[PDB]
């Protein structure tokens, strides 16, 4: 009906007309807004947006920790059954090993059986990038142009073994002992620089292997481009569904047997994970196009009118609405995964493996020893604790963030007139 | 998805008092929670919080005269305040952070010399 009998109802709201219309606290809320930009983006402990990044791509390392020991894996270059066949990754969680042994012969390659030498290249690459970064540590989201170096070896032996060929690689024929090839590399639309080397050697008393040496060299480090790597590993794990079967007083896996894909509650977590930060890294160029630290006022020196001096509104509105979108995806990645808002077999995976190390002493991220496997080793419980102490720091913000939403959406409705 | 605040009433001023509030299962559990306030003329203010593992932490205004905590088995949220104020008057709130869409109906909190 009318203003008053409305403001005797909803104080609130005449508090927030009055602000409205003055400019020191529409000021005072643009400062608010270019303050709570820096903690979200231009911070790391004390950052909601950072510390769900840093979780949604542990999850996805974790869940490769748990179970890759148990993964079948194995044949030619073709992707066809080989008939002896021994190809082994270094750096990778095998069975009191740090490295993992693809020697499943006989058996062809693919969906509940083994994972293909190709598949397991794909993952591979993502993990060793993945854990190179997890060591060194993630930027703050607002740095986007790093870069850091990654290096990882694996070899081939047996007769009939395709996997280390040099043709593979654009090596010459001959050069499998000694050739090297420096080519550049696409990933996430930025230029790479890779070497890729290849060695024979010939032990003493023991057969004859290649070696292959893959040297990347200014792999992006940024937000988007590691959630594009924790993507491929949890996804070529989903796809190429292999079959794995674990050795079993303490936690027990369930199921114990069977094919990978056969997790759906704990991939489709995952997965969802790592969209909602893609999203959440996606505000981030929303806030930097409607920097807030222009000040705001009336103009030939005449008093601010609300209804004609406010075109900066829909910037605020936007810079505003985005901050609040980040702190919310953020919250929600964390509640995918937290165990106490979980039942079933999916709460026990998470409690009994992924939350869990059993390297030997928290050496620190990114870090694979002869223990690792069948625990996740990737601080998952640790970065749900700090999510939760950078959220609850964040009160003051979340409430500024709100208060300028609020009177900004006052001024873009006064201004339609 | 429902909030319930209660404990509120008139003190004197150096005087204490306790609020509760009953959360739902689906906004405590595995969740931040806090405490707000909204004074004649102003806009609400963040006044405390606790993370899930009983950590807390105050607003300048209030550091070393509120008490925030929370019991995990029975879904309550507790402040307990001391030494209080008249600038403490104000209607008080609760809520998980960050924020669920829809506030309970608060407690009224007034101090005031007599
Ligand atoms: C099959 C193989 O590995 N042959 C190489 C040979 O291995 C034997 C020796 O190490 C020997 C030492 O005493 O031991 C044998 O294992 C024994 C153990 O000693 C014993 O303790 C245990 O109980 O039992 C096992 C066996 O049951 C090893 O099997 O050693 C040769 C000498 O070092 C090596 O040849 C050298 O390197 C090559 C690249 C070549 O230039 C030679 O001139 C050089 O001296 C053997 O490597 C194979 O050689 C043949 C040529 O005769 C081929 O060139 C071959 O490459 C082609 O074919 C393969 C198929 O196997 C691929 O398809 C490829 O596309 C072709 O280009 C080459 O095998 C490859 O390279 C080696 C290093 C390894 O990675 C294989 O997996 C590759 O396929």
């Amino acid at each position: 009906e009318n203003l008053s009998k409305l403001l005797t109802r909803y104080s609130t709201l005449n508090t927030l007309i009055k602000l409205s219309a003055d400019p020191s606290a529409i000021n005072a809320a643009r400062e608010n807004l270019g303050a709570s930009a820096k903690n979200l983006i231009g911070d790391t402990k004390n950052s909601p947006a950072y510390q769900a990044v840093l979780l949604a791509i542990n999850a996805a390392v974790g869940f490769w920790n748990v179970l890759g020991y148990a993964t079948q894996c194995g044949g030619n270059a073709n992707g066809q059954e080989s008939t002896s066949s021994t190809t082994i990754f270094n750096n990778e969680p095998g069975y009191r090993s740090t490295s993992i042994t693809c020697s499943l012969n006989r058996y062809k390659p693919g969906y509940y059986g083994p994972m293909s030498i190709e598949n397991f290249k794909k993952l591979n690459e993502a993990y060793q990038i993945l854990q190179t970064a997890l060591n060194k540590g993630l930027p703050a989201l607002k740095e986007n142009n790093g870069t850091i170096n990654v290096e990882y070896t694996y070899t081939c032996s047996g007769g009939g073994n395709t996997n280390c060929d040099p043709s593979l690689f654009g090596i010459g024929g001959d050069g499998r002992n000694g050739g090297s090839v420096t080519k550049t590399q696409t990933i996430d639309g930025k230029q790479v620089n890779t070497t890729i080397s290849s060695k024979v050697v010939q032990p003493p008393h023991s057969a004859a292997y290649t070696e292959i040496t893959n040297a990347l060299n200014g792999v992006p480090d940024s937000a988007q481009a590691l959630l594009a790597q924790a993507s491929t590993l949890i996804n070529t794990i989903n796809t190429a569904c292999p079959y794995f079967s674990v050795t079993n007083g303490g936690p027990q896996m369930e199921p114990t047997r069977g094919k990978l894909c056969g997790f759906t509650e704990e991939i489709s977590a995952i997965q969802k994970m790592i969209t909602d930060a893609q999203e959440l890294v996606n505000q981030t160029s929303v806030i930097n196009e409607h920097e807030q630290s222009t000040p705001v006022g009336g103009n030939n020196g005449k008093p601010f009118n609300p209804f004609t001096d406010a075109s900066f509104a829909q910037g605020m509105l936007a810079n505003a609405s985005a901050q609040a979108k980040m702190l919310n995806l953020a919250h929600q990645v964390g509640q995918t995964i937290n165990p106490d808002n979980l039942t079933g077999t999916f709460k026990n995976f998470v409690t009994g493996f992924l939350a869990t190390c059993n390297n030997k002493s928290g050496s620190p991220p990114g870090t694979v020893t002869t223990q690792t496997f069948a625990s996740g080793c990737a601080y998952v419980e640790q970065t749900i604790t700090n999510l939760n102490n950078s959220i609850a720091h964040f009160g003051t913000q979340e409430q500024q963030i709100q208060q300028a939403e609020n009177i900004a959406d006052t001024l873009v409705n006064f201004g339609s007139h | 998805v429902q909030l319930q605040e209660s404990g509120g009433g008139l003190v004197q001023p150096g005087g204490s008092l306790r609020l509760s509030c009953a959360a739902s299962g689906s906004i405590f559990s595995g969740n931040v929670m806090g405490w707000y306030r909204q004074a004649p003329g102003k806009l609400r203010e963040w006044v405390a919080a606790i993370t899930p593992q009983g950590v807390p932490n105050y607003a300048d205004s209030v550091k070393g005269r509120f008490t925030i905590s929370r019991d995990n088995a029975k879904n309550m949220l507790y402040l307990q305040m001391s030494s209080l104020k008249p600038e403490d008057t104000a209607l008080y709130y609760c809520n998980r952070l960050p924020n669920y869409r829809s506030w309970g109906q608060g407690t009224q909190v007034t101090v005031s010399s007599h």
